[PDB]
């Protein structure tokens, strides 16, 4: 017995796209079971991490190059919510690649 | 290589008690983790165990990746004397 | 017989403190490092063993006695590889234990029988 | 490859210098054990110092020691 | 052991060094990654990099 809102940030942060998809709609399905004050899925702008790189190793040869790129997905949500149920619900559901971080703040 | 014998005794100890060895390729440098001495004279002393079987040998992403057979494990035991049942982590202790 | 002979060899090489030889036994009897000293009574010169009894006298006690070739294999020098000796040979010299290791035995009672009678 | 470079002078490395030693720890006649030259207070008497000429020297802590007499 | 038997290696090419083969040349450091261009290639589909645009 505890009840204390938290007013908590909670950001993802991903690779792959449809992890992070589904992942938003398991936090949106659980804010819906345990009727939460929240502010649905925010996108950010996708960090697109180039790599600007001469394909030949050896650099006899024509002038190519390729820039190897890793496109970043964060998308972050926002719980106005209570304590420990809160903190039980914000750890379950894994998907892989997707990564869940829970900040603080009472 | 030459190794101060009571070093060389202090990495075989370490070793035994993990049943992991690492030791990057970084030469000349101060000093290794966990086990406090010469990163080199450790790395040697690790080949020099390998020689006539014992460990295992990777070279990748310059990192060393030491572990030993039971034989091994025994000769080890041997060279530091020490009683039985004194355990590396081969012998299963935890739940997974 | 003797008891606290090849079982102490054995803790010392567990623990390091067999310091064979003149100079490292010298180093062992100026403090009290040195508990117990095996020397050999019939060796050249004589002088040496003398010396040692001296620095020894200035903890004191000494077991004499000789055979230097057994005490070396006892003690283990060289290259041991199967189960007993694989050497050529080695004597004792002058061997000065500076650890003791596990006690029960005859630790005490060969001490009693030189020391103290 | 370019080949062969002698610009001369070569040398072995050191010597062990055997000898027979332990005239130091010097001896009286069944008595007493006397303690001949010098030895250092800083790292323990007994360990032995070397005299050489208005120097006194260790050798486990060998540039740490100097004396002079 | 010697304390002579190396200099200062700060920078440039000295801590800056290779997280793969142990060369100096061709070295991106973009986001820490340390990794030589060569074996990046045959290796950045597994890091996460790919030919998009
Ligand atoms: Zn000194």
């Amino acid at each position: 017995q505890e009840v204390v809102i938290h007013k908590i940030r909670i950001n993802l942060t991903s690779t792959k796209v449809k992890q992070l998809e589904n992942v938003s709609a398991n936090i949106i399905k659980n804010a819906e079971t345990f009727k939460l004050v929240k502010k649905g899925p925010v996108r950010l702008p996708t960090k697109v991490l180039k790599i600007s790189t001469r394909k030949t190793p050896n650099g006899e040869g024509s002038k190519t190059w390729d820039t190897y790129e890793m496109r970043i997905h964060k998308r972050y949500i926002d719980l106005e919510a209570p304590a420990h149920i809160v903190k039980r619900i914000t750890q379950i559901t894994i998907e892989p690649g997707v990564d869940v971080e829970v900040i603080i703040a009472a | 290589m030459l190794i101060p014998k009571e070093d060389r005794k202090k990495i075989y100890q370490h070793l035994f008690q993990e049943g992991v060895l690492v030791a990057k390729k970084d030469f000349n440098q101060p000093k290794h983790e966990e086990i406090d001495t010469k990163n080199l004279f450790v790395i040697k002393a690790l080949q020099s165990l390998t020689s006539k079987g014992f460990v295992k040998t990777q070279f990748s992403w310059q990192y060393y990746y030491y572990t030993l057979t039971e034989e091994g494990v025994v000769y080890l035991r041997e060279y530091l004397n020490l009683p039985e049942h004194i355990f590396p982590a081969t012998y299963l202790a935890g739940q997974s | 017989i003797e008891d606290a002979l090849k079982v102490v060899l054995r803790t010392s090489l567990v623990h390091d403190g067999l310091a064979r030889g003149l100079r490292e036994s010298a180093k062992a009897l100026t403090r009290g490092e040195g508990q117990l000293a095996v020397l050999v009574e019939s060796v050249t010169e004589e002088a040496i063993s003398k010396l040692v009894q001296g620095l020894a006298t200035e903890n004191v006690p000494l077991i004499k006695v000789a055979d230097a070739k057994q005490l070396g294999e006892w003690a283990g020098l060289g290259k041991i590889d199967r189960d007993g000796n694989a050497r050529k040979v080695v004597g004792a010299s002058v061997v000065v234990v500076k650890n003791w290791g596990a006690d029960t035995q005859e630790r005490e009672i060969l001490l009693e029988h030189f020391s103290q009678q | 490859k370019k080949v062969y470079t002698t610009p001369k002078k070569i040398r072995h490395k050191h010597k062990k210098v055997k000898l027979a030693v332990l005239n130091y720890y010097k001896v009286d006649d069944e008595g007493k054990v006397a303690k001949l030259r010098k030895e250092c207070p800083n790292c323990g008497p007994g360990i032995f110092l070397a005299n050489h000429g208005d120097r006194f020297y260790c050798g486990k802590c060998h540039s740490t020691f100097a004396t002079q007499k | 052991e010697n304390v002579w038997y190396s200099h200062p290696r700060k920078f440039g090419k000295g801590s800056r060094q290779c997280r793969i083969s142990g060369s100096h040349s061709g070295l991106i450091r973009k986001y820490g990654l340390n990794i030589d261009r060569q074996s990046f290639r045959e290796k950045a589909n597994d890091i996460g990099f790919y030919k998009y645009r």
